[PDB]
RNA sequence: AAGCCGGAUCCGUAACUUCGGGAUAAGGAUUGGCUCUAAGGGCUGGCAGCCGACUUAGAACUGGUGCGGACCAGGGGAAUC
RNA sequence: CACGGGUGACGGGGAAUCAGGGUUCGAUUCCGGAGAGGGAGCCUGAGAAACGGCUACCACAUCCAAGGAAGGCAGCAGGCGCGCAAAUUACCCACUCCCGACCCGGGGAGGUAGUGACGAAAAAUAACAAUACAGGACUCUUUCGAGGCCCUGUAAUUGGAAUGAGUCCACUUUAAAUCCUUUAACGAGGAUCCAUUGGAGGGCAAGUCUGGUGCCAGCAGCCGCGGUAAUUCCAGCUCCAAUAGCGUAUAUUAAAGUUGCUGCAGUUAAAAAGCUCGUAGUUGGAUCUUGGGAGCGGCCGUCCCCUGCUCGGCGCCGGCCCGAAGCGUUUACUUUGAAAAAAUUAGAGUGUUCAAAGCAGGCCGCCUGGAUACCGCAGCUAGGAAUAAUGGAAUAGGACCGCGGUUCUAUUUUGUUGGUUUUCGGAACUGAGGCCAUGAUUAAGAGGGACGGCCGGGGGCAUUCGUAUUGCGCCGCUAGAGGUGAAAUUCUUGGACCGGCGCAAGACGGACCAGAGCGAAAGCAUUUGCCAAGAAUGUUUUCAUUAAUCAAGAACGAAAGUCGGAGGUUCGAAGACGAUCAGAUACCGUCGUAGUUCCGACCAUAAACGAUGCCGACUGGCGAUGCGGCGGCGUUAUUCCCAUGACCCGCCGGGCAGCUUCCGGGAAACCAAAGUCUUUGGGUUCCGGGGGGAGUAUGGUUGCAAAGCUGAAACUUAAAGGAAUUGA
RNA sequence: AAGACGGUCGAACUUGACUAUCUAGAGGAAGUAAAAGUCGUAACAAGGUUUCCGUAGGUGAACCUGCGGAAGGAUCAUUA
């Protein structure tokens, strides 16, 4: 069955992005996906998105640009310290200039660069570049 | 997919977005539930109490006209069944199939089904025991199941 | 892997233990059945007395009579067939004398066109067979 | 032919097998006398009184190591037809 | 993952290799443990089950007058034995320390020498100039050649200068010495004061040089070389690699993304259980606090605020603000702080002549150093509250709010000693109340269930029909009929085959019948009746997470086979015969047993195949087909129109499939899945690690048996295999 | 002080059992590798009877035959 709902959003986005579509539909909506998508906006990797609000787990329509290469989820959510953060970005990011790791901390869901500035690690969720 | 079948069907009910009582419905909450009580006195599971309400009286969902679901209405009044109706119908079906097997024993296919109904009972039985609606000693016995239909 | 859950450490490690036994190199190293069959007992070298001089025909695509020697290891008593390495060295070897025997390259595997030998003579009568070949030293008398 | 074993209690028990056996397999220890201890019940009006009848287990002591002291009382194992 | 067994097992600090991960080692100088030939028991003592203490037995072994006595190197040396495998029967307590009655004695602890290519650091085996020669940039010169302003190399040519290896006066070192350092004197021309170890077909740097042998000798880790012109053997010469080192055998690490957590593979190469159910294990849908306000700078970034309840102070006017004891769902997670031995590793300072090292040194008595980081996991401490668990009030046996009683009961209270009772506080129970905005998230393109009309070679039981086959009875006419590539065995005037009429039995359900349906798979097709089940569709019904995959375990499982009954038409293993053939224990033909059929029990195996696990999500089209529903011009049947059936045109949802494609993948064949994979991670089960030996031996277990499941090793081998191409 | 009844720890000896490792054995039956050996031709082409899987029986040997399967076939196709 459906065990992870973030893995279905990122995979669906990647399939539509890789084919040149302008809009994609994420079928289940969660606070994690919405929070993951806003981190994807502050760096200009996606446009603005809608949250269709039915009385169930809602849907999301995302305005896609051509600025995305691959968004991917990491399962299971490993616990990573700040000493180990350097290693993780050395395996699953293309180069030291661009690409971000999105991990959840006690201060919220945020990318690895801005998590390092406030000195707090957490659990990894995914990445994009 | 189905628990005990290879089919993957999609047929199901779709609740409308609006959850307010319609303007044409004049039956009110206080005089909805005593109709439920008298239909339960006839002898009717809550599944078929709501079936004959939304085709003959226009009350779509009692949870919207009344403040609670049908089974909560019955149990607060004291008319809830001894055991849940969904578990009841599995036991009634297992009795019917098991009775068919003693009449004719070469029915290998019918025997294979009997595990599937019985497996569903035990899976469902342990769920209700964690919810503390059946006693911890409640056990399904194929020999004595016939007495409680 | 196949199972990826955060609480599947025992499943992953236990699966590895079982599947290492299907590795040929690991199976022989961690079962003694290979070491018992080894004449050397795991040692690199062994000394033995010469019992006979034997010549073995080479494999089919070649045509020669390889010069070998039958010895019985002192530490064990097992019979092995050592190969006299270099050209004409078999004359330095006589019957019933102590030789030093080592492996012949492939770690217990037949090597070259010589059929079914693992070992090689390196010293005779406590003097190196290379010194004899170069004329540096003579046999001890 | 004669001879060995023999009862009971406590351990222990193979090959083979038609899974029933083999089996008291085979092989070990104990047993006397005396003085005690505990356990095992009915009647009357978780208690009190009164009646009892045979067994088992344990302990101390003691004899010239002797004790199923007479009688009764399986020698065993490995194989072939 | 107990219990048992193995360990070529003392544990740890650590060591080797390594990108990131990991794999292997750790007898060995520090810490802890155990032991003194194997066990056992003791005295003394603060401390021993002590062995350079004792008492016995066991094994070994020494002296003897034969009565007796004495023994324990896994301490330093040294001997034997074992082996591939490891040093002197040296000197001194001079240093570091320990012991004692002790400043004074002792210490095979320890230090110093000797053996020592385990191994680690530095570093000789020549440097310079002149002559000839050969080149280069320079100039004249079309070239040659010429001049060297400038070089660069070569040459058993010449020439002097600088030294260390070695001998050795002495000093220094040291307990006494040796060595290192210092310094007198000797000490280099073929500076004979003479550098090795392996190689020269490819991998892999370097001769198609010459001589010898001639599939012999031999080389070769591998592919291979050698049969009278060898680039590989044996040699000479030449060249190549590292350099006081180098080769070889073996254990192990990287290479190995060939053990894959990062990070392998499972259609055809090795591979997915025949199928379903199922408990441990793993994993688990959405859902409850938003934001506002202060400052600066440029709408933005940083920093600030969003639980209350005993005692003293910013203290002030019974009150407030603050500080301090404690209180207040629990974790997992993350940051923080303590504690965590040194040595080692990383690393700061520091000219051991540099370095390996060491913890030292520097300035003209003083100045100084002997840091710091890491030290998983587990345990302790305080902040943060996203993510993931868990809890609350739902027969209210609820939270706060005060009122009324009963019981036990601390001590302020009666001037100073004794008696009761309150108040007073503390603990408990109980009655009647006020009040909460009084208290239940939604209802998953998750699931279970109910319901309605259907649908289907789904399953079981009984019944009914069909032609054919074989056999029998009768009738008709006849001499052949069967089979074969050709024949023969075979039947046949005792009337075969053929034709008709009937009867009996047992199998089997053609044609319709399809890349159509159902079933978990195996499988399932004449009619009708009965019984139980089932998917899909329809649904503003019901419960509310009840789920997915699954060790152990459970049910079904073609054919063949096994055991009991019944029946045995056809076909037909075995067998017999006739052909064919060199043979024919076969293919072909005649007969024919078991079986094939039904009933009741076993067996659990198939190319049980889609050679392709299950659940979930996404990513192109087009036309059909099956089931359910929805909508619509129109034909046709009921007839008497609504409505129903049969066609036609569409949409929706599952289903078996098809065509096409530069989605994408792949070794390709090919696949819309075998795609969304070095841009690698949705969940989970099984399973493979070169070819054989071998699904073999043995142990176990199941079975009446045949056999089923579990399942090695020795040994042998450079390939075996997949897809596709060109020939034959 | 020697010595003795008893109690405890208990080595060692004798016997029995159980377990692990190694080792001999008439004969029987495999596997592998040497070979210009004997007998056939089973598999590769429709390999001259298409091949292969499960099971059963038989034969000097490869193999053959019966039943039910698969195409990894030598047919993706056969017409109202
Ligand atoms: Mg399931
Ligand atoms: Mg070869
Ligand atoms: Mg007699
Ligand atoms: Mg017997
Ligand atoms: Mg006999
Ligand atoms: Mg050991
Ligand atoms: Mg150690
Ligand atoms: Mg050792
Ligand atoms: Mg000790
Ligand atoms: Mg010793
Ligand atoms: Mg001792
Ligand atoms: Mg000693
Ligand atoms: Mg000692
Ligand atoms: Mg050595
Ligand atoms: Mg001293
Ligand atoms: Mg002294
Ligand atoms: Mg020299
Ligand atoms: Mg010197
Ligand atoms: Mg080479
Ligand atoms: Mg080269
Ligand atoms: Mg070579
Ligand atoms: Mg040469
Ligand atoms: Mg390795
Ligand atoms: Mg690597
Ligand atoms: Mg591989
Ligand atoms: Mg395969
Ligand atoms: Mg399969
Ligand atoms: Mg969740
Ligand atoms: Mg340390
Ligand atoms: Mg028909
Ligand atoms: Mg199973
Ligand atoms: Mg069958
Ligand atoms: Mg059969
Ligand atoms: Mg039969
Ligand atoms: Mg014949
Ligand atoms: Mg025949
Ligand atoms: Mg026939
Ligand atoms: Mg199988
Ligand atoms: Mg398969
Ligand atoms: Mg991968
Ligand atoms: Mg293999
Ligand atoms: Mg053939
Ligand atoms: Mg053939
Ligand atoms: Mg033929
Ligand atoms: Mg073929
Ligand atoms: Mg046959
Ligand atoms: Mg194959």
């Amino acid at each position: 069955v459906r065990m992870n709902v973030l893995a279905d959003a990122l995979k669906s986005i990647n399939n539509a992005e890789k084919r040149g579509k302008r809009q994609v539909l994420i079928r289940p909506c969660s606070k994690v996906i919405v929070r993951f998508l806003t981190v994807m906006m502050k760096h200009g990797y996606i446009g603005e998105f809608e949250i269709i609000d039915d009385h169930r787990a809602g849907k999301i329509v995302v305005n896609l640009t051509g600025r995305l290469n691959k968004c991917g989820v990491i399962s299971p959510r490993f616990d990573v310290q700040l000493k180990d953060l350097e290693k993780w970005q050395n395996n699953l990011l293309p180069s030291r200039q661009f690409g971000f790791i999105v991990l959840t901390t006690s201060a919220g869901i945020m990318d690895h660069e801005e998590a390092r500035r406030k000195h707090t690690g957490g659990k990894i969720l995914g990445f994009f570049f | 997919g189905r628990m005990h079948a290879p089919g993957k069907g999609l047929s199901q009910s779709a609740l409308p977005y609006r959850r307010s009582v319609p303007t044409w419905l004049k039956l009110t909450s206080d005089d909805v539930k005593e109709q439920i009580y008298k239909l339960a006195k006839k002898g009717l599971t809550p599944s078929q109490i709501g079936v004959i309400l939304r085709d003959s009286h226009g009350v779509a969902q009692v949870r919207f006209v009344t403040g609670n679901k049908i089974l909560r209405i019955l149990k607060s009044k004291g008319l809830a069944p001894d055991l849940p109706e969904d578990l009841y119908h599995l036991i009634k079906k297992a009795v019917a199939v098991r009775k068919h097997l003693e009449r004719n024993r070469k029915d290998k296919d019918a025997k294979f089904r009997l595990i599937l109904i019985e497996s569903r009972i035990h899976r469902l039985a342990r769920y209700y025991k964690t919810k503390r609606v059946l006693p911890p000693n409640w056990k399904y016995e194929s020999s004595t199941a016939s007495a409680l239909v | 892997g196949k199972c990826r859950g955060l609480r599947t450490a025992r499943k992953l490690r236990s699966h590895r233990r079982d599947q290492k036994w299907h590795d040929k190199q690991y199976k022989k190293a961690h079962l003694g059945t290979a070491l018992k069959a080894n004449p050397f007992g795991g040692a690199s070298h062994a000394k033995g007395i010469v019992l006979e001089k034997v010549g073995v025909e080479a494999k089919q695509p070649n045509s020669a009579i390889r010069k070998c020697v039958r010895v019985q290891l002192i530490k064990n008593g097992k019979k092995i067939t050592a190969f006299v390495p270099n050209d004409g060295c078999l004359n330095f070897i006589e019957e019933n004398d102590e030789v030093l025997v080592a492996g012949f390259g492939r770690k217990g595997h037949a090597v070259g066109d010589i059929p079914g030998v693992r070992f090689k003579v390196v010293k005779v009568a406590n003097v190196s067979l290379l010194a004899l070949y170069k004329g540096k030293k003579e046999r001890p008398r």
